[PDB]
């Protein structure tokens, strides 16, 4: 919103918006790592790196 | 003169100064809004 507000950013800063989901690191996830097929079978997807 | 030499924020001072800069600005501004839903002040004064 602050892009669609302030009108000279748009020539120099252009706001691309990326969701990251769900994607599996060994350090900080290495919890997380064994149920990703768990959470897998809901019919969902995670992703690798 | 022609096209081409235009520059931002040009006779924008004299708007500022002159009450007969002002009245030509304004009427041809409002009207812009109005029909074609833009300004040219705006336009003028920074560049899109």
């Amino acid at each position: 919103n602050r892009w669609s507000a302030e009108k000279s950013w748009a020539e120099r800063v252009s706001l691309a918006h990326a969701l990251i989901g769900w994607t599996k690191g060994t350090g900080l996830m290495g919890q997380n790592d064994a149920i990703v097929s768990a959470v897998e079978e809901a019919g969902v997807t995670t992703y690798t790196t | 003169p022609g096209q081409g030499i235009q520059h931002k924020g040009m006779g924008m001072e004299v708007r500022a100064r002159s009450k007969a800069a002002r009245k030509v600005w304004d009427s041809a501004d409002k009207f812009t809004r109005e029909t074609l839903g833009f300004s040219v002040l705006h336009v003028v004064r920074d560049n899109p």
